[PDB]
């Protein structure tokens, strides 16, 4: 038997299907229940998505003064777009449901997009003009007095 | 800068050695000397098996 | 052939003792072709560019933190590796018997480049610390300003 | 002016760390959910289940 | 055979040649059929009611001609055939919407680099070289569509190569402007010729303790004086760079506009010729 | 010599089961009939000829085997590959050298070089889908692609070295004497010169010592800035030399790849 | 209206060589038989019907020509195109406007905008692989793609204008009165959260000089 490198045969029964009950006809149906072997997609899609996701997480450890948060986050988005192009050749084209790998890809893209957005928010806070923007008191009380203790951020002095 | 230098001396040899290993499996990959393992015969026109 | 060199080419009469004599599967004659790929095209067009581009990511350690172009270089190398993976994805079947050698190298290099991006993030985080943000302890100074530089022969 | 700028920058740092932890949590939860959904999708024990 | 010169704003002349496989002109000859009124139907007939136009191609003309040849004594028996000439016009809407218009906008973006500052944070080269990268992506996209012949260069390819060349020239110019603007007195000398040409000629053409304390104060004052003079020469360098940017923006705009306009006007005069034939599909 | 290649393609015709002793084949004409040949948009047939051949094996002396082989010498029309492949490669090769005229303080040298490399990497899809996948020999266009890629990589490496040189300071390194001699003294001698080479009150005493401390501090930073400027000048001299070298190597490689075949075609 | 398009596709069937006077064709039923129809993962047959037609031409008033045309009205299932095409374009469209919340002093405005454009440009390759390429009309998905691209281009242009305004030095450029009236006075009202011995003589002149320079 010439075994397929992408499919494993789990079950292979055969059945006689009688007509429901003059022109009626029986059938002999040979069933093949087959499981895909997904090593190719683990190597070529899933692991890159995990790595890109890790980089998207690590954007938030990059200091604002480095001026590199946008570069890393948005080029991670560009890499995810390249992997969407990779998957476009392989996935089924039907519309009765969404493949779980596509769901994971869009989850990762939403994560990277939110990383871009929140990095922009952080940079907006960092580069805020002291002379032009007056700090509200609630911002002080939450983000300088209350929240830093829970995040294990001890401001010197 | 000290951390950068240490990470250079740690990371570059690892990548060099791993790449060399991975590609050296391929460089010295050739088919076996005989077409059939366990059969010494070469199945070549030079080695005719006369009756 | 422009890609395959014939190494062995045997011919064999195969008889199945188990099958009955009145079966078509009892006898056959098989002509085999052991063929070795000529890898010059793949070498020149993928492997040397891919390997060199992956190796260049080590240059980020020699870039200064004040340049502001470290993580950009590293993530661009990752993007180029992804493009190479896209190129390779069209040329082989999606079998699970083994990871291809070029696939193994691409996975290894992409993991290494991701680690390098993380290292660059950590180095940039360390570089931009100030007294108003972080406390520079005496132990950290002893380890990273005196001991390690003379271990590492830094100027 | 430096003191007020430093206060703004510290607020930015705190918000950045909060987002780091939030992204770690959300990533771990979503990835675990998707990966467990994929892993536990097993072939049928019987060719003709009830 | 596809005449590629004005692709995708192109029209083609596709021949349908019919002949007897077995018989020569002396054995079998061809005549055109006639309509109800007796008019000879020397063209491809199309039923208007049942005809659905191709999504990309409009049939503008379709004359037919009966040719006889090879009737010479040396040639021997005469031969004949019937040739129909489908003159078809491409509807370029897909290429306009999906390729040409985005490419034109992205290629126009490099002109914006002249308006960014010539400083570390200005990101001039970022814009220029990344537009070039996008143009390379468009080259990949267009490779899957253009014909693969070499009798002439298609208009799409010509326009793409032109904008790539323009982007390369603007990248070089931006590099030169950044080189001129960032010059420091400690490392570069103040050339009076270039300054006169750009900033002057072009706009018109267009008790030991007391003594030690006094010495310290004087040293600080002279250091401040040196800093002010260094910053004034730096300011002169930035003004020279600004003038270079100002002139070269207009130069690059003229080049881009003229080249794009000529390339597309070559297609604008590529209509189907006014042949002496009735339309293939009557309106 | 792809895409400037010449191909000799043959078509051997013969009676499969009849030998020359029972069926003889003779050409109708010395050359194939090209009177009704449709124009090709990719190839030009320079020469075409049909030759008859007879082969007699020693084991079968009496049964000669005949064939008629029609050969066609064809020259590729290279305009398509010149426009779509060669010119983008030449543009990337030209852009490779422009990093060495960029100032280090611009903070865009790596951006330019890495973006040129990314453009080349995206261009790899085009070149591999257009170039044939065969290992008989390296195509000339493939040689040019490899040349270009290798030299963007070299430019990136040397640019990293130059940027590292520019940022050296007395707080990190000490200028070697040989670097000074080679780059600040010798090379400018062979270069066009265009670049420069109650007093007892404690508060009163504290103020005096403070102004002294300020004076010494700015003197120290002036000396440090001078050493840093020396490093920057060395990096600039290296950058000018590399600009010249890379432009010359770009031209030399572009000629050395193609000009031989181009002259061979022009001389025929 | 793609990917939300409805298509009416017909199958005209007739005796090629026999006219209605020698062979008559009649539909078995008014609708095609869908009892053994396999479900599609891309289309839903909303309607189906068979119609007999008879045509008499002037040149042959005695030989009517018959046909039976079966038409199927079908609605596309758009989930595939919604998930794979619309959602990325929406993400890029949302990220386009984020540049105007990114400060100029970051030095990354152009990085963000130009890289969003680059991501959209690669997704154009994706769209060309997924969407059908026809020139009979501009599909709705194509209108959205062109809108997103023009949106990104406009964001880039206006971002360059904002950067140019931010970096305007006072020595070279001078504030017009209309700019002050529009942006520093009228507009900030709508919104809020922002605001707006000889050597001894030499030393004396040096101290006053430092003060004047700082002024
Ligand atoms: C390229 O691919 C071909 C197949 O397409 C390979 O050919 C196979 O080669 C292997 C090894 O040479 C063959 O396996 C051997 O077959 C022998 C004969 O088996 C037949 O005859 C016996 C007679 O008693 C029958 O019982 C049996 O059913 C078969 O009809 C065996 O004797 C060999 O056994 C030896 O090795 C095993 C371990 O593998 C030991 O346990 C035994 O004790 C003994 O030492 C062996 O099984 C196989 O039959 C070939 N397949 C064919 C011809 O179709 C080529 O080898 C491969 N080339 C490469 C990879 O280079
Ligand atoms: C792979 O795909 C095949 C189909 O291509 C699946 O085979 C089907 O499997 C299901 C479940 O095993 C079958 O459904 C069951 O059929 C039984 C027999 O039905 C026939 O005989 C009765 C006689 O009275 C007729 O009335 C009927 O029309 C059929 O001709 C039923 O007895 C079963 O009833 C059970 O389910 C119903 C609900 O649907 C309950 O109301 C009942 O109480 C009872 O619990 C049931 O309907 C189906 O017939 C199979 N199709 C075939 C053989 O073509 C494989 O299961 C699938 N494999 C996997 C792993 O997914
Ligand atoms: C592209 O590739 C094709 C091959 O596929 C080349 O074709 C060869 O062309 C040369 C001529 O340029 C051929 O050589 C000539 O062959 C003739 C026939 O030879 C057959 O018949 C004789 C007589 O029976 C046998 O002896 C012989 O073995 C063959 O069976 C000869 O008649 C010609 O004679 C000429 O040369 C001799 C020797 O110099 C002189 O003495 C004669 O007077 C005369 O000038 C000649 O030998 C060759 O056979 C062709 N090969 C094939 C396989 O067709 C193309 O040339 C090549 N194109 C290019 C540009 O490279
Ligand atoms: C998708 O595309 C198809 C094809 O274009 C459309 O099909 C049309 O469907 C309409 C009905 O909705 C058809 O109209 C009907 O045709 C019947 C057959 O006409 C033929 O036979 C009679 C003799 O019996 C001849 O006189 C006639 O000339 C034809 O040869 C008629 O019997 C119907 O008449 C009924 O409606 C009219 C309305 O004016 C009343 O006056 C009558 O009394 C009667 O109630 C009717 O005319 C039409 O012919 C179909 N066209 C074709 C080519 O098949 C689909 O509608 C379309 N689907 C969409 C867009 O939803
Ligand atoms: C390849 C990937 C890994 C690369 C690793 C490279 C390592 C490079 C090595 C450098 C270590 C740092 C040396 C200098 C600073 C030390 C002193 C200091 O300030 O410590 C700080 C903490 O420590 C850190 O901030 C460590 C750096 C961040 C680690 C992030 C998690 C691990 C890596 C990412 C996840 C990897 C796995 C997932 C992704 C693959 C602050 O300390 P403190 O709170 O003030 O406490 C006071 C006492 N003390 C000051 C004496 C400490
Ligand atoms: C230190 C730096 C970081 C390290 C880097 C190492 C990088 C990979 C090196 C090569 C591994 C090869 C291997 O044996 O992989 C195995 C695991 O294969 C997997 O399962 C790996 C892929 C996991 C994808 C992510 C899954 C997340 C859940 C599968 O191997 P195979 O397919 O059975 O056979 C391969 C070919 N062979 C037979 C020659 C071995
Ligand atoms: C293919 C179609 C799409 C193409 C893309 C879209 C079109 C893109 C192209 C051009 C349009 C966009 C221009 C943006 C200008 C922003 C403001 C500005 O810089 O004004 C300038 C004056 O500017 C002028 O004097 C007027 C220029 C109008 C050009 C109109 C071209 C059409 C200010 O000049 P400045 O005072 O010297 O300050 C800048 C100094 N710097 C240059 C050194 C930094
Ligand atoms: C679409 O394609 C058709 C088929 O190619 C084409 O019709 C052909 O056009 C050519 C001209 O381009 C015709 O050839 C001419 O025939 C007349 C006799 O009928 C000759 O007198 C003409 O001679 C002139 O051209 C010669 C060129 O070699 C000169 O040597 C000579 O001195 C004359 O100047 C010429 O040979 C050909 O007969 C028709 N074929 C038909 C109609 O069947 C048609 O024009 C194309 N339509 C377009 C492009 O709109
Ligand atoms: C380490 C990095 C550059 C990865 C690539 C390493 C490559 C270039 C090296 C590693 C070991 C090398 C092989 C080692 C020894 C031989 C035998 C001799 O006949 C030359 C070719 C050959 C077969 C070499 C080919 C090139 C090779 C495969
Ligand atoms: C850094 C330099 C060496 C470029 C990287 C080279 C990498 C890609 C290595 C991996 C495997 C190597 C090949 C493996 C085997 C051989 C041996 C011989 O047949 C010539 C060289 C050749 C064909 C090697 C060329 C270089 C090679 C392709
Ligand atoms: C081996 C078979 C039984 C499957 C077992 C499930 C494995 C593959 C799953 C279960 C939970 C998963 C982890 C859950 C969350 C994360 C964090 C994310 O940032 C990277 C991936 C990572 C680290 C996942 C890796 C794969 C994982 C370990
Ligand atoms: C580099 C810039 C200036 C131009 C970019 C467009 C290029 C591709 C254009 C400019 C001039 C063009 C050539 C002009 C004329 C001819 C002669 C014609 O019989 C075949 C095509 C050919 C040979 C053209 C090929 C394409 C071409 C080389
Ligand atoms: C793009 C800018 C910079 C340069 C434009 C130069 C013009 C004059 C060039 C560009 C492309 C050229 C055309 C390309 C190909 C052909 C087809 C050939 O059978 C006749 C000449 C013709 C029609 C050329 C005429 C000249 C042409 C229009
Ligand atoms: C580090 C910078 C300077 C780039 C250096 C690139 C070097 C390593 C490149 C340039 C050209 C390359 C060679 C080009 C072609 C061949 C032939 C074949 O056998 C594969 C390997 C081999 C022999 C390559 C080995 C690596 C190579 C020598």
């Amino acid at each position: 038997f010439i075994e397929n490198g992408q499919w494993e045969i789990i079950h292979k029964p055969s059945r006689l299907i009688q007509p429901p009950g003059e022109g009626q006809r029986q059938e002999v149906i040979f069933y093949l229940i087959i499981r895909r072997k997904p090593l190719f997609y683990l190597v070529n899609v899933i692991a890159p998505c995990i790595l890109i996701t890790l980089l998207a997480i690590f954007v938030f450890y990059l200091p604002p003064d480095a001026g590199e948060k946008m570069g890393l986050s948005i080029f991670a988005l560009l890499t995810l777009t390249v992997f969407l192009l990779l998957l476009a050749d392989k996935v089924p084209e039907t519309s009765l449901s969404v493949p779980i790998i596509i769901k994971y890809l869009m989850f990762t893209m939403v994560l990277v997009t939110f990383s871009v957005i929140l990095s922009v928010v952080v940079l907006n806070l960092h580069h805020r003009s002291p002379h032009t923007h007056q700090m509200p008191l609630w911002v002080r009380q939450i983000f300088i007095h209350k929240l830093p203790l829970y995040l294990r951020l001890k401001r010197p002095k | 800068r000290t951390v950068d230098r240490l990470c250079l001396f740690v990371v570059t040899p690892v990548m060099v050695v791993g790449t060399a290993w991975i590609f050296l499996q391929g460089v010295y990959n050739q088919p076996p000397p005989q077409p059939f393992p366990g059969d010494p015969y070469s199945y070549n026109v030079q080695d005719k098996r006369f009756i | 052939n422009g890609e395959w060199e014939i190494v062995h080419r045997p011919a064999r009469v195969n008889v199945d003792p188990r099958a009955p004599l009145d079966s078509p599967s009892r006898q056959d004659i098989t002509f085999y072709l052991i063929i070795r790929r000529k890898p010059l095209f793949y070498i020149i067009n993928i492997l040397v560019p891919c390997v060199l581009i992956s190796f260049m990511v080590n240059l980020v350690f020699y870039l200064p933190a004040d340049s502001g172009e470290k993580t950009s270089v590293a993530i661009s190398v990752l993007l180029a590796q992804s493009v190479f993976l896209l190129l390779i994805s069209k040329r082989l079947p999606a079998t699970s018997m083994a990871i291809p050698l070029i696939g193994k190298f691409l996975l290894f290099g992409m993991v290494l480049v991701t680690m390098v991006v993380v290292i660059c993030v950590i180095v940039l985080n360390i570089h931009f610390r100030t007294p108003s943000t972080h406390v520079l302890s005496e132990g950290v100074k002893k380890l990273f300003l005196e001991t390690l530089p003379e271990l590492l022969h830094m100027s | 002016h430096d003191a007020l700028k430093e206060d703004w920058q510290f607020v930015a740092m705190v918000v950045d760390r909060l987002f780091l932890w939030t992204f770690i949590i959300f990533t771990s939860v979503g990835t675990l959910v998707i990966f467990l959904d994929a892993t536990y999708h097993l072939p049928p024990p019987d060719p003709f289940p009830s | 055979a596809v005449e590629v010169t004005y692709f995708p704003f192109d029209w083609q002349n596709c021949s349908l040649i019919f002949r007897s496989q077995t018989y020569n002109a002396e054995e079998v000859e061809f005549t055109f059929a006639v309509d109800n009124d007796g008019k000879t139907i020397n063209k491809i007939d199309i039923d208007t009611e049942a005809y659905t136009e191709n999504g990309e191609w409009a049939i503008d003309f379709c004359p037919g001609v009966i040719r006889r040849h090879h009737g010479g004594a040396t040639d021997g028996p005469g031969e004949t055939d019937v040739i129909y000439s489908l003159i078809i016009r491409r509807k370029p809407l897909f290429y306009v919407i999906n390729i040409i218009v985005p490419c034109v906008l992205i290629s126009g973006l490099v002109l914006l680099a002249y308006f960014l500052p010539a400083q570390a944070g200005g990101q001039k080269c970022t814009v220029s070289i990344n537009v070039l990268l996008a143009q390379t992506v468009f080259l990949f996209l267009i490779a899957q569509k253009i014909p693969e012949t070499s009798l002439s260069v298609p208009l799409l390819g010509r326009f793409l190569i032109f904008v790539m060349v323009v982007a390369t020239l603007i990248v070089m110019n931006c590099v030169i402007v950044l080189n001129v603007s960032q010059r420091t007195p400690t490392t570069h000398a103040m050339s009076p010729r270039l300054r006169h040409v750009l900033l002057e000629l072009l706009p018109r053409l267009l008790a030991p303790e007391v003594r030690c304390c006094v010495d310290a104060v004087n040293f600080v004052a002279e250091s401040t004086r040196d800093q002010e003079a260094t910053g004034e020469e730096v300011s002169d360098w930035v003004r020279m760079g600004n003038a270079l940017d100002n002139i070269c923006f207009w130069a690059a705009l003229v080049l881009f506009s003229v080249g794009s306009s000529l390339i597309f006007l070559g297609a604008y005069f590529n209509r189907v010729p006014d042949l002496p034939y009735a339309p293939c599909i009557q309106p | 010599h792809f895409p400037f290649d010449e191909q000799n393609c043959s078509m051997k015709l013969g009676t499969w089961t009849y030998d020359g002793s029972v069926v003889a084949i003779n050409p109708e004409s010395d050359q194939p009939d090209l009177s009704n040949f449709m124009e090709s948009g990719e190839w030009v047939i320079k020469e075409s000829r049909g030759w008859k051949h007879s082969v007699t094996y020693s084991c079968c002396p009496d049964t000669p085997y005949l064939d008629i082989t029609y050969h066609f010498v064809m020259q590729r029309l290279p305009l398509y590959f010149i426009v779509n492949v060669i010119i983008p490669c030449l543009l990337f090769s030209f852009l490779t050298g422009l990093v060495f005229y960029l100032p280090t303080d611009s903070g865009e040298k790596m951006t330019l070089s890495i973006s040129v490399l990314l453009s080349l990497t995206v261009f790899l899809l085009v070149i591999v889908e257009l170039i044939p996948s065969t290992s008989s020999a390296v195509p000339l266009i493939g040689k040019y692609m490899l040349f270009t890629m290798v030299f963007v990589i070299a430019s990136i490496i040397i640019t990293v070295i130059v940027i590292n040189t520019h940022h050296r300071s007395p707080s990190t390194h000490v200028m070697p004497n040989w670097v000074r001699k080679v780059f600040i003294d010798t090379i400018p001698n062979i270069m066009f010169f265009s670049t420069m080479k109650l007093i007892k009150h404690p508060e009163v005493k504290s103020a005096i010592e403070g102004i002294k401390y300020i004076a010494e501090t700015m003197k120290s930073d002036q000396e440090s800035n001078n050493a840093a400027a020396e490093w920057k000048y060395v990096a600039m001299v290296m950058d000018h030399i590399l600009l010249g070298v890379f432009m010359l190597v770009c031209i030399i490689g572009t000629l050395a790849v193609f000009a031989g075949r181009l002259i061979e075609l022009n001389q025929q």
